[PDB]
């Protein structure tokens, strides 16, 4: 049990700087939304 | 949170980020 | 012998009267393509007439 | 000049419409517009008295309904979808 604990533990801390220090692992929520905003630019510039 | 950046509207989630 | 030298990154102008912020915007105007070599004078013992061609840049270097 | 209040306006031959406001943000002499990142002209500077004035879109938004059914009541409430409530 104590010794899983930690693998848990630890685990749990690298996501952290896993994300911390790297934003293109939210790649997939990233594009999301910026192909959202890409379409209404696109959209908007029609206007011209 | 942090790592995410004439008529055209955004309407609000009915939800919101307390609620969800 | 005029000799060159390399025009760098000179000769970008304001275009239009239109202020932006922050903004990337893309023009398609006359300008100085970068790097390209400049015809280059001096005052010595030098200013024949050239082309206008499509219209012209110019400077110099002063006391 | 009227400031916070709908208008067209046409200033040295733009022409546009919205709430002229004061602004901070500061130009370039010889610049005149403003502009935003959808080519929207939002910012100008005032030509006869130079200032930085703005531009706003006016108010748009929709109408929508909150009703019961017709069957239980005939009373209805109006959402009037992101205005500031003034203008109503
Ligand atoms: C089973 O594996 C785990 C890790 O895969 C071992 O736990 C590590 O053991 C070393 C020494 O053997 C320690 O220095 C580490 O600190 C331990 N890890 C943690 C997170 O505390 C475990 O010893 C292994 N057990 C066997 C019997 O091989
Ligand atoms: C610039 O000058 C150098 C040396 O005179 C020459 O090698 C090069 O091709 C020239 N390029 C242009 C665009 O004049
Ligand atoms: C709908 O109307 C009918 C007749 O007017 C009525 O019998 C029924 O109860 C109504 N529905 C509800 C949910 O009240
Ligand atoms: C509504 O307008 C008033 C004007 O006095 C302003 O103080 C307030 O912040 C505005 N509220 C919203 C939600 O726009």
């Amino acid at each position: 049990q104590k010794l899983i604990a930690n693998q848990f533990n630890s685990a749990i801390g690298k996501i952290q700087d896993s994300l911390s220090s790297t934003a293109s692992a939210l790649g997939k929520l990233q594009d999301v939304v910026n192909q959202n905003a890409q379409a209404l630019n696109t959209l908007v510039k029609q206007l011209s | 949170f942090n790592k995410v950046t004439n008529g055209l509207t955004v309407l609000p989630p009915l939800l919101t980020d307390e609620m969800i | 012998p005029p000799a060159y030298t390399n025009s760098f990154t000179r000769g970008v102008y304001y275009p239009d009267k239109v202020f932006r912020s922050s903004v990337l915007h893309s023009t398609q105007d006359l300008f100085l393509p970068f790097f390209s070599n400049v015809t280059w004078f001096h005052a010595i013992h030098d200013n024949p007439v050239l082309p206008f061609n499509d219209g012209v840049y110019f400077a110099s270097t002063e006391k | 000049l009227v400031k916070n209040k709908c208008v067209n306006f046409n200033f040295n031959g733009l022409t546009g419409t919205g709430v002229l406001t004061e602004s901070n943000k500061k130009f370039l002499p010889f610049q005149q517009f403003g502009r935003d990142i959808a080519d929207t002209t939002d910012a100008v500077r005032d030509p006869q008295t130079l200032e930085i004035l703005d531009i706003t879109p006016c108010s748009f938004g929709g109408v929508s309904v909150i009703t019961p059914g017709t069957n239980t009541s005939n009373q209805v409430a109006v959402l009037y979808q992101d205005v500031n409530c003034t203008e109503v």
